[PDB]
């Protein structure tokens, strides 16, 4: 019973790359949408699997819930022609998409170590073998969870980026209206 | 209130949610021993109650008031071993 | 680290092999962000660090802006040409 | 500015090796800043447990062809 | 693309042998049997020509029978659709 | 038209009573969001002065003390 | 440190001590009366307390091997309070730490037995509640005649104890 | 002529009530529930029948 | 597990029940304030019409027409249906008696209800028809337009309370239901509650379609049944946050003078009956709640979407956003910022 | 094996209960007409969209950056006592610079739709 | 009337046997006089109490459980 839920990250690593692959390959752009729907689920998932099942509520609310929204919002209004996937049209990637594929998979894992031989490397990357300890202290005295302390460096520490993103958000206001609306005079 | 036709779903309504809260209320408490839940527990609740798991017999919240623990306490410490996160 | 990496990875293959759409741009710009945040938060939960999630938190709010506001300017390519078409980006 | 707090809103896990080496390059002048060299060794190691897994590996290489 | 499987007798026989349990109509055995049987037509027997009637045959009304499932999925090539588009309002303001 | 704006700088006390009668949505929002920050500016001390101080600090963290340790005994074994 | 994630197994560790370091009976007793004797634990072992904290400090890393002498002060300091409270005031104390119990480990739920047990720690032990930091403006909440927040249901025990006690001129 | 805001005997404060409080539909809300503590209408057709007359067709 | 299984058994029923007799409820109030009654013949005195209406739609056809999409049509119920009973799981009937005991359960309900718009979104994609599509905009704007005065009244109450446990912002009013410092605020959310459920005098495209040939619900047998049973259970779940956001949930007077009357130690009779009060309160809000849902259905005429989205973007959110200030303030000027827990 | 995960996952896996009763029970026996759609109604291949006013897809576009806003104001709440009268002051600059971008939206009226068929309201002036 | 106190004394007035034959064929419980009966076999009543309402004075009760 103990181990049958070890391999819970591993099955979300499974089902996102399919659900990549779904969404370059779906028809119709709606499907492409909602494969990304299922992909911010799978994400949320392992947000709760490794702990921050906050993260996966504020992704369930902003991106499926407004992003993604706007998205089918806009494809239900918009003529969005497609061409489908094709054999006569994409199988010349096929090279040049396992080249890469190679090349940047093998150094986004190749850049997280700091070792000067470049093979080890890659190496360490996959030395993913030895469990963490995860023992007890008593030093924490308040309920302070992840939002709280989110918030008091936000608020404090780093008041000034979020009175920047203020400023953004006017962005997100005023640049829409200048494009979209035409004011008469 | 007058007409009784009308109000006779919303008794129904009303008794069948009052009736789920009762039983859910007596299951909870036979599931924690005749003691009403915990709510809004912390880290630092739960550690404790892994503690009281450690003092009693792995019989859930059942207190103890003794000042010195069986001598099982300084063995049956537990540390946990995590995945690693990839 | 590996869920991150892979959905980057993939989602900027999708985007640059796209000859299909437009939507699938964007999905796959939304989706690179996804990946980064991800491998931010594996970090951050590994050196037990609010930075990271400071850092992952600004990127929601600031990939919400830039999705309105690329949505904003398809619009207007649409007020004038009236259809969106598989190439002419 | 958020430097050195955790998710609890305290000291991180890898705080007090940080420390020690900001205190040593406090001391210290570009030129004399490879004493600090032990100090990020530590650092680095308590953030990314290389050597200790390294040490682990030799130890179960030892439970491994020796027994088997 | 309407999908076949042709798949071997032993084994659709005893499916339509199980099906015939549930209660609604489904493909009978001895259909599957019939599907080795072509029409041998008797020549001692009349024919429509007897009746003076000429019938039609399939090809020519299956666009008429078939046309409710056909889906019509687009229209063909909307290329040289771009600068006639060009000439409309479809944002109103 | 019958009640057109009469712009706030060619009066303001006729644009604010302009303002409650014909644009309440606004005027009383206005009024919301306004007496939250001058309140807080100018009630406050009073209330300090005369109501009730501020409260004492919460610990936050075990308040270790800033001295030298000193010798104990009690409570050793044997 | 942060709680385990996505799979964890628990293990034990069947070793003892080095003899090096003498033994050191344990405290024992579980959330609930720990809860309740935690402000006469404070009382009476401030000094071994903050001398812990002081040698973990002043230690820099070294704290777990280098603080047991201290650690074992106060494990025993707490261990002194819980048996005078088992050997003199138990009554009282199972009251309020019941009372804890069927609340939520509310100290609001469970001022009637406070009361009783704070005034019997006081006469036969010498040990006073005090919550610190505050100013002499401030009232104790603890101490407050008519609170806002009360319990849902008073226990019942401890009312008719507060009853007896109240006829009974022992509060 | 048309009256303006100006020539208005009801205050500002006044009428923005009526407007934050909803007072006409409120009354419409009580005056749709006085009828649910009345007679209802309906007779039970198959065992109660409707007024018929001698002219009836 | 078995007692987990019982008691989401008993919660499922209760809940679903609750729904079918909240159809007949409609039908009878909406009835008897229309000086008549009805229904009253399916059942003894009407109480089986809903399981009529079920038995009978669940063995009609599912015919899909020939333009239409087939998955779309039939998951877009289920996927709604879900999203509102999944809901059900944070809500508490006592201190602590809930299925989901989420230390984030002000976040879980906020975001399972921000998935309820694919309903309608997707509802428009099931046919090659242009003005459904439409149809189908205009529904989902508001939606999401009132989603952000649902959610600003949440984070108002949570600036009085810092905490997204949900047995702890009811245990906070105690002291005092938040009805009363923000009785405006009760209006608020129940009119955008009556808007978020699309109900009357909100339900301008099921009104706006019923006309056309298309962008209405045209959905026949088991997705019917569906999206009615999602229909009636998100509004007593809206009226339940309603309960405890501001009307206090489960509390009632304190019943401690009572019980220390009726009792001399904690049985497991005292444990019923206090969950039995409890619940009660609970369940005597949400009729209420239910009652004016029909009350208004029964009252006012309808809404047009240009009416409605000004009222919403114009006169709702600037109070909002003055009361996002003016809260702050009065907890700064008498030094009552609250904490956690 | 918690009773919130055995809801969350059973309301999923069985909700299509009443959907295999119905496929099951019910008559499927469909005609071209009941496959049809509506009393009259046609349309040629003329094009895949219609003409839509700007607000339609302007509050859309709104929702997200407010529904952003009233989302970061999360972390104050849960933050509100540990900053105490610093974080209240920048979460007030905060509304308020977030304020003037609603001014901005009301005034230009960018959630109003327009009608094109005005009444006319020019005299009748002869020439004589 | 639509109230409780009416079922409830016209059930006491009407017994049991006419309730739940009355709740089985009407629906609502009715008291009042036996005026007649025809050759069918239906029994027809007639009401005197200021409850009942304009047009729910007379009423049938048939003989067939397949009234008509
Ligand atoms: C699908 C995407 C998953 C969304 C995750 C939802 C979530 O964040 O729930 C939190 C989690 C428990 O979190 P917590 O409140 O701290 O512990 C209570 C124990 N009953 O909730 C749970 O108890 C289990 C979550 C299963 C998913
Ligand atoms: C006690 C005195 C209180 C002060 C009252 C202030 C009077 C406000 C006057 C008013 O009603 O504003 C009207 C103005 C224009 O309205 P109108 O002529 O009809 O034209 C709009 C479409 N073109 O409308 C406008 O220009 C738009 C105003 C939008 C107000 C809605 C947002 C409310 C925000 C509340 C916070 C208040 C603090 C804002 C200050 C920001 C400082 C950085
Ligand atoms: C909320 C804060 C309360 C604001 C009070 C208010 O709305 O002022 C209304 C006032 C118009 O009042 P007025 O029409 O001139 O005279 C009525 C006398 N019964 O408006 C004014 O005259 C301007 C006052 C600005 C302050
Ligand atoms: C039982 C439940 C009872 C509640 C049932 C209500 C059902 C739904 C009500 C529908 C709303 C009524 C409506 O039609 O609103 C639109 C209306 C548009 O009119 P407008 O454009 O503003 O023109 C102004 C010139 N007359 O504009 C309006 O009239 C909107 C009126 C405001 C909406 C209510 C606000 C409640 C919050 C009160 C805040 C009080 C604080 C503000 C200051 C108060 C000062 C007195
Ligand atoms: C159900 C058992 C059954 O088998 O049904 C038996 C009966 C028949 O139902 P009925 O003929 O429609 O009602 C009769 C009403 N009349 C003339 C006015 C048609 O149920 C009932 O009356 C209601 C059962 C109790 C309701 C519980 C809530
Ligand atoms: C959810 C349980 C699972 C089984 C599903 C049950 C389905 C039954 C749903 C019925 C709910 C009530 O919904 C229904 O209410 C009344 C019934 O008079 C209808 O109303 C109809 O009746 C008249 C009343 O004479 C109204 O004036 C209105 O003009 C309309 O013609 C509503 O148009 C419909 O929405």
């Amino acid at each position: 019973m103990m181990y049958l839920t070890y391999y819970f990250i591993e099955i979300t690593i499974f089902l996102a790359i399919l659900c990549t692959i779904f969404i370059i390959s779906a028809k119709n752009p709606m499907v492409s949408i909602l494969y990304m729907i299922a992909l911010f689920v799978i994400a949320a998932m392992y947000l709760y699997l490794i702990g921050l099942g906050i993260f996966s509520l504020l992704y369930i609310m902003i991106y499926i819930g407004a992003i993604a929204v706007l998205f089918l919002f806009i494809i239900t209004l918009l003529d969005i022609n497609s061409t489908e996937l094709s054999v006569k049209s994409n199988i010349r990637d096929l090279p040049l998409v396992l080249i890469s594929l190679i090349v940047l998979t093998i150094s986004g894992l190749m850049i997280y170590s700091n070792d000067s031989i470049l093979i080890n490397k890659l190496l360490e990357a996959f030395g993913n073998d030895y469990n963490t300890i995860i023992t007890q202290d008593w030093f924490n005295i308040e309920n302070t969870t992840l939002l709280t302390t989110i918030g008091n460096v936000l608020l404090t520490n780093n008041a000034f980026i979020l009175l920047v993103l203020a400023i953004v958000l006017l962005l997100g206001i005023i640049g829409p209206i200048s494009i979209t609306m035409k004011h008469k005079e | 209130a007058i007409p009784f036709e009308a109000l006779l779903p919303y008794g129904i309504i009303f008794g069948l949610l009052t009736a789920g809260g009762g039983a859910m209320q007596v299951l909870h408490v036979y599931r924690n021993g005749g003691v009403r839940d915990r709510f809004a527990i912390d880290q630092w609740d739960s550690q404790m109650m892994e503690r009281d798991l450690r003092l009693n017999g792995g019989q859930g919240r059942k207190q103890v008031d003794q000042a010195t623990a069986p001598e099982a306490f300084k063995h049956n410490h537990v540390w946990k071993s995590e995945r690693p996160l990839i | 680290m590996f869920i991150g990496t892979i959905i980057l990875v993939l989602s900027f293959l999708g985007f640059v092999f796209n000859r299909r759409n437009i939507i699938l741009a964007f999905i796959c710009l939304e989706t690179m962000l996804l990946g980064i945040n991800l491998i931010l938060l594996r970090n951050s939960v590994l050196f037990d660090d609010i930075s990271g999630s400071l850092f992952a938190i600004v990127i929601i709010i600031l990939a919400g802006v830039e999705s309105a506001i690329g949505l904003s300017l398809l619009v207007s390519y649409y007020r004038l040409r009236g259809v969106i078409n598989s190439y002419g980006i | 500015t958020a430097a050195g707090i955790s998710l609890t809103g305290g000291r991180n896990r890898c705080f007090s090796e940080w420390q020690s080496f900001m205190h040593c390059t406090a001391k210290t002048d570009a030129k004399s800043r490879a004493q600090c060299l032990p100090n990020f060794e530590d650092y680095m190691e308590c953030l990314h447990h290389t050597k200790e897994k390294a040490r682990l590996r030799e130890i179960e290489s030892v439970l491994k062809q020796k027994k088997e | 693309e309407v999908r076949h499987i042709e798949l071997p007798k032993a084994l659709y026989q005893a499916y339509t042998k199980a099906t015939q349990a549930i209660w609604w109509p489904t493909y009978s055995p001895d259909q599957v049997e019939r599907q080795f049987l072509s029409q041998k037509i008797d020549p001692s027997a009349k024919t429509f020509n007897d009746l003076d009637l000429t019938p039609m045959e399939l090809p020519d009304l299956m666009f008429k029978l078939i046309r409710p499932y056909r889906v019509n999925t687009f229209q063909h090539d909307v290329s040289q659709l771009e600068n006639k588009e060009k000439t409309f309002v479809h944002i109103l303001d | 038209m019958i009640n057109a704006n009469p712009g706030f700088w060619n009066g303001p006390f006729r644009y604010l009573r302009w303002s409650a009668h014909n644009r309440p949505h606004l005027f009383f929002a206005f009024a919301i969001g306004i007496a939250g920050p001058v309140a807080a500016l100018t009630l406050t001390p009073l209330r300090r002065k005369y109501l009730y101080p501020d409260h004492s600090p919460l610990p936050q963290s075990y308040p270790l003390p800033q001295r030298a340790r000193e010798q104990l005994t009690g409570f050793d074994d044997e | 440190p942060r709680e385990a994630a996505a799979h964890w197994v628990p293990f034990e560790d069947k070793a003892n001590m080095p003899d090096n370091v003498p033994d050191v009976v344990e405290v024992g007793a579980t959330s609930a009366p720990l809860l309740s004797a935690s402000y006469f634990i404070g009382a009476k072992c401030k000094p071994y307390n903050d001398d812990f904290m002081l040698c973990r400090e002043e230690s820099q890393g070294s704290g777990a091997i280098d603080c047991l002498k201290e650690g074992r002060r106060v494990t025993r300091c707490a261990v002194s309070v819980i048996e005078d409270i088992n050997k003199s005031c138990l009554d009282e104390f199972r009251l309020h730490w019941q009372c804890l119990e069927q609340n939520n480990h509310q100290l609001s739920g469970c001022r009637k037995a406070e009361a009783l047990l704070n005034k019997c720690v006081f006469t036969k032990l010498n040990l006073e509640k005090k919550i610190p930091g505050l100013r002499p403006d401030e009232e104790p909440v603890f101490l407050k005649k008519d609170p806002w927040i009360k319990p849902a249901v008073d226990d019942f025990k401890s009312v008719r104890a507060y009853a007896e006690a109240k006829k009974n001129g022992t509060l | 002529r048309p009256a303006t805001w100006e020539e208005s005997e009801e205050g500002a404060l006044s009428k923005a009530t009526k407007y934050f409080l909803l007072a006409e539909m409120f009354r419409g809300l009580y005056v749709v529930l006085e009828q649910f503590f009345r007679a209802p209408y309906t007779i039970y057709y198959p065992f109660e029948k409707g007024p018929v007359s001698p002219r009836f067709r | 597990m078995i007692i987990n299984i019982v008691e989401i058994l008993i919660f499922l029923v209760c809940v679903l029940f609750s729904v079918a007799y909240l159809t007949v409820a409609e039908r009878k109030t909406l009835a008897y304030m229309q000086r008549r009654l009805g229904p009253n013949f399916v059942g003894y005195y009407g109480l089986l019409q809903a399981f009529a209406d079920a038995v009978k739609l669940l063995l009609k056809e599912i015919v899909l027409p020939k333009e239409s999409n087939y998955i779309i049509l039939v998951i877009s119920p289920l996927i709604t249906l879900i999203t509102a009973l999944i809901g059900w799981v944070v809500i508490p009937l006592g201190p602590g008696i809930t299925l989901g005991e989420l230390n984030l359960g002000i976040l879980f309900s906020l975001a399972i209800g921000s998935l309820g718009v694919f309903g309608s979104l997707l509802s428009g994609w099931s046919s090659n028809s242009k003005y459904s599509l439409l149809g189908s905009i205009r529904s989902t704007a508001q939606l999401i337009s009132y989603e952000l005065i649902l959610t600003s009244i949440f984070i108002i109450i949570i600036m009085f309370v810092s905490s997204l446990n949900i047995t702890t912002i009811i245990e906070t009013q105690r002291v005092v239901w938040y009805c009363i410092p923000l009785l405006p605020l009760l209006l608020i959310f129940f009119i955008a509650s009556v808007a978020e459920t699309a109900r009357p005098p909100f339900d301008l495209t099921e009104s706006e379609s019923e006309l056309v040939a298309g962008y209405f619900t045209e959905y026949s047998g088991s997705p019917f049944v569906f999206f009615f049973l999602a229909e009636y259970s998100n509004i007593i779940l809206i009226s339940a946050f309603n309960g405890y956001l501001l009307l206090g949930g489960y509390l009632s007077f304190n019943y401690s003078y009572l019980f220390n009357i009726l009792f001399n130690d904690y049985s497991y009779v005292s444990f019923l009956f206090e969950g039995l009060i409890n619940s009660s309160a609970y369940a005597i809000k949400l009729v209420f709640l239910m009652f004016s849902f029909i009350w208004v259905r029964a009252a006012f005429p309808r809404f047009t979407y240009d009416n409605l989205i000004n009222f919403c973007w114009i006169i709702l959110l600037p109070l909002l956003f003055g009361i996002f200030l003016i809260i702050p303030s009065t907890l700064y000027i008498f030094d009552s910022f609250p904490t956690l827990i | 094996m918690n009773t919130f995960i055995i809801f969350i996952i059973l309301i999923p896996i069985v909700g299509f209960a009443l959907l295999a009763v119905n496929i099951l029970l019910a008559v499927y026996k469909p005609y071209n007409e009941k496959l049809g759609a509506f009393e009259c109604g046609l349309t040629s291949f003329n094009q895949t969209r219609l003409a839509f006013n700007a607000a339609f897809i302007l509050v859309a576009i709104l929702f997200l950056p407010f529904d952003l806003e009233i989302s970061t104001l999360l972390p104050y709440v849960m933050s509100i006592y540990l900053v105490s009268n610093y974080g209240f002051t920048i979460v007030l600059l905060f509304l308020l610079i977030l304020i003037i971008g609603f001014v901005y939206e009301i005034n230009t009226n960018a959630l109003k739709i327009n009608k094109h068929n005005k009444p006319n309201t020019d005299s009748l002036i002869y020439k004589l | 009337s639509s109230s409780l106190y009416r079922v409830l004394r016209n059930a006491w007035e009407v017994g049991p046997r006419s309730y739940w034959k009355q709740l089985n064929s009407i629906g609502d419980t009715k008291s009042g006089r036996l005026v007649g009966t025809d050759i069918y076999g239906n029994k027809f009543y007639e009401t005197d109490h200021q409850d009942e309402i304009h047009l729910r004075t007379r009423y049938v009760e048939y003989k067939e459980k397949d009234y008509d």
